[PDB]
């Protein structure tokens, strides 16, 4: 599903909706939502 | 932040003569003036590029990496 | 210089300022406050007064039930712990500045007291003094009776004693 990173452990996590907002690795409640895939265009200006 | 890659006022690149002014001031035990000198920047609007920069990058990495692989 | 007594010069007093900035600080005043309110103010808060006193009458209509109660409570010391939060779930664990400011929490550190729960009676004989004796009931047992904001830095914070490496390690600015 989507995947989040721990805030203290740079731990991969994919949750669904109705899963626990929860670090499986240690219990911290702060995630961070991964970088998305989509292309990202910058003017080197 | 980190060095500027060049001269705001004329366009000279000093970005690569940051670790060489380093090494100066700390291999050689140059002054400011003398070692400025060394690395070729004459003009003052270059002098204050280099001279007056403040490197916050590594305070910036004293912190863990959010997302470490 | 070789004398120990010379007179100094105009440039040593910015090393006395130097030593000043190193002992005290730029925002000592706060902590400084905020320690001597933990410390002692608190304590002379909760000991002066804090004394209710209940005393029930016999109102005897009868004299087989001459006896009057007398109900007190008082407040001992005060506990003041390390900031920690309650969860959803009711688990406690230690909270950090830097989990408060994301989580929109409050660095509250929880306060007990010793509550003191005495009691005295005496014999209603009408005429005779109301001599008030001690009935064993002198109970009291610290109960939660509040939670008190923790400014940072104070003596009662967990960055009091950290290192640089240590604000570092847990993402605090030094
Ligand atoms: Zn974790
Ligand atoms: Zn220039």
């Amino acid at each position: 599903t989507l995947k989040y990173i721990c805030a203290e452990c740079s731990s991969k996590l994919s949750l669904s909706r109705t899963d626990a907002v929860r670090c499986k690795d240690c219990g911290h409640r702060i995630l961070l939502k991964a970088r998305t895939k989509r292309l990202v265009q910058f003017e080197a200006r | 932040m980190i060095v500027p890659v060049r001269c705001f006022s004329c366009g000279k690149v000093v970005g690569d003569k940051w670790e060489s002014y380093l090494n100066l001031l700390q291999e050689d035990e140059l002054d400011e003036g003398t070692a400025l000198s060394r690395l070729g920047l004459k003009r003052y609007c270059c002098r204050r590029m280099i001279l007056t920069h403040v490197d916050l990058i590594e305070k910036f990495l004293r912190y863990n990496p959010l997302e470490k692989r | 210089f070789e004398d120990e007594s010379a007179p100094i010069t105009a440039e040593d007093s910015w090393a006395v300022i130097s030593a000043f900035f190193r002992e005290k600080g730029l925002v000592s005043q706060q902590l400084d406050s905020f320690n001597q309110f933990v410390d002692y103010t608190l304590q002379d808060i909760i000991c002066e007064d804090s004394t209710l006193i209940l005393e029930q009458l016999a109102q005897h209509t009868t004299e087989s039930d001459n006896i009057s109660r007398k109900y007190e409570i008082s407040f001992g010391k005060i506990y003041v712990t390390k900031p920690m939060v309650n969860e959803s779930d009711g688990v406690t664990h230690a909270l950090y500045p830097q989990e408060a400011r994301l989580r929109n929490l409050t660095y509250s550190s929880g306060l007990f007291v010793d509550v003191k729960k005495r009691t005295y009676e005496a014999i209603d004989v009408p005429g005779r003094e109301l001599k008030y004796e001690l009935i064993a009931e002198e109970s009291e047992g610290k109960v939660f009776i509040g939670r008190l904001p923790i400014m940072l830095r104070s003596k009662n914070c967990y960055l009091s004693e950290a290192t640089e490496s240590d604000l570092y390690k847990l993402k605090e600015c030094p």
